[PDB]
């Protein structure tokens, strides 16, 4: 029933302290044995904290934990690369079976430089062309910061219709990456000049263009 | 203890889904265990627990449709969640807890499985049809590619030229489409190239399938 409430967000530099509060009520973390978990990009999560203030075997003890009546806080004293993750707190309600993970809070590194999208537009094969069917597909790679917006276009008019978007995803180099689709029936891909994939990165957009008599 | 989850990785709407967890170094009747799951962009969800004894605590909100039961003999726990619906596809985790009882209640995670995704579709099974790629159209660098369409579940696979070839290669996440099937590209850039040979080689283990899709790099 009880809500663990965590800011969404967290980011530092290389070496600064970071904090992230987790506030309950009197009947979970005002009862004093709270939980820390973090979960890497693409792992099980992993157990920092328990007990308010014990740290996990292994744990690195740059990493610290306390509580102040409903609130506990974890602490990380010099924030390094492998910390950019999700931190979870917990506690159990009523019953040391009745468990309540907090909201979850996604820890940014910052120190990136900017960096623009590259941008690649593929027209669709004639082979899935011949099912009647035209996927457009959008390529978005190597920008930083993670946000990008994409925007369609069909002769200098906007769609909307058959597109789907990802949000941007870490790429190894720790810049991101994006996609996005535009499903047409074969006859919409035929019957235009031109389609067009606009993709905006902090106020400037890169353009990329397929025109159907050409491909 | 390692623990893992095992089960199907799709279900359909309304049906009941059912994993087991095995892959113990310790006796069930020494520890208790512990479900946990994490639904897409939300927060890991405690399910519930069942203690040494047998005796199990559920999530309040989710109770009407859990059961977790076990068996020592197998080293075996059990959780089934009754008329799944979208809201249930979620990277279900098997877990060995700390639970113990001013009068506080202890709990942590002392062990985490590795996880199972579960998705819950009116989609079932289907392999991908794979189609070449070439941005040649719209430059003495092309890129090719190769759009991996319309498949359930995830995971896919996507290697080139049998895994010769690794420089230049980008596989993207997939995007779920209006058709409540997946889609996923890879692409390469190539600094060529003349009679050289691309070929993208995409693996879908749910289907049992392997294409190999070749790519005409000309230009």
């Amino acid at each position: 029933q009880g809500v663990l409430t965590q800011p969404s967000s967290v980011s530092g530099s290389l070496g600064q302290r970071v904090s992230i509060t987790c506030s309950g009520s009197s009947s979970n973390v005002g009862r004093g044995y709270v939980s820390w978990y973090q979960m890497t990009p693409g792992s099980a999560p992993r157990t920092l904290i328990y007990g308010d203030t014990n740290r996990a075997s292994g744990v690195p003890d740059r990493f610290s934990a306390s509580r102040s009546g409903n609130t506990a806080t974890l602490t990380i004293s010099s924030l390094q690369a492998e910390d950019e993750a999700d931190y979870f707190c917990a506690s159990a309600e009523g019953s040391s079976s009745n468990a309540v993970f907090g909201s979850g809070t996604t820890l940014t590194v910052l120190g990136q430089p900017k960096s623009p999208p590259s941008v690649t537009l593929f027209p669709p094969s004639t082979e899935e062309l011949n099912g009647n069917k035209a996927t457009l597909v959008c390529l978005i790679s190597d920008f930083y910061p993670g946000s990008v917006t994409v925007v369609w276009k069909a002769d200098g008019s906007t769609i909307t219709r058959n597109v789907e978007t990802t949000r941007a995803s870490k790429q190894s180099n720790s810049k991101y990456a994006a996609s996005s689709y535009l499903s047409l029936t074969s006859s919409d891909w035929k019957s235009k000049g031109s389609y067009s994939c606009e993709v905006t990165h902090e106020g400037s957009t890169v353009t990329k263009t397929v025109k159907p008599s050409e491909c | 203890v390692q623990l893992r989850e095992s089960g199907p990785s799709l279900v359909q709407p309304s049906q009941t889904l059912s994993l087991t967890c095995t892959a113990s170094g310790f006796s069930l009747s020494d520890k208790a265990v512990g479900w946990v799951r994490q639904a897409p962009g939300k927060a890991l969800e405690w399910l519930g627990s069942i203690d040494t004894g047998g005796s199990t605590g559920y999530n309040p909100g989710l109770k009407s449709r859990l059961s977790i039961t076990k068996d020592n003999s197998k080293s075996q726990v059990s959780l089934s969640v009754s008329s799944v619906t979208t809201e249930d596809s979620a990277t279900y985790y098997c877990t060995t807890v700390h639970q113990e009882t001013i009068h506080s209640y202890e709990f942590h995670v002392d062990a985490w499985g590795r996880g199972l995704l579960v998705t819950v579709s009116s989609a079932s099974t289907t392999a991908p049809k794979v189609y070449p790629l070439s941005s040649c159209c719209g430059s003495s660098t092309v890129t090719l590619g190769c759009l991996v369409s319309s498949y359930m579940p995830e995971p896919v696979t996507v290697t080139w030229n049998s895994g010769a070839l690794k420089s230049g290669v980008h596989t993207f996440p997939a995007v779920l489409q209006s058709s409540g099937l997946y889609s996923l590209s890879s692409m390469v850039t190539v600094p060529g190239s003349g009679t050289q040979t691309f070929t993208c080689n995409v693996a879908h283990p749910a289907s049992s399938t392997k294409v190999d899709k070749a790519v005409d790099p000309r230009c």
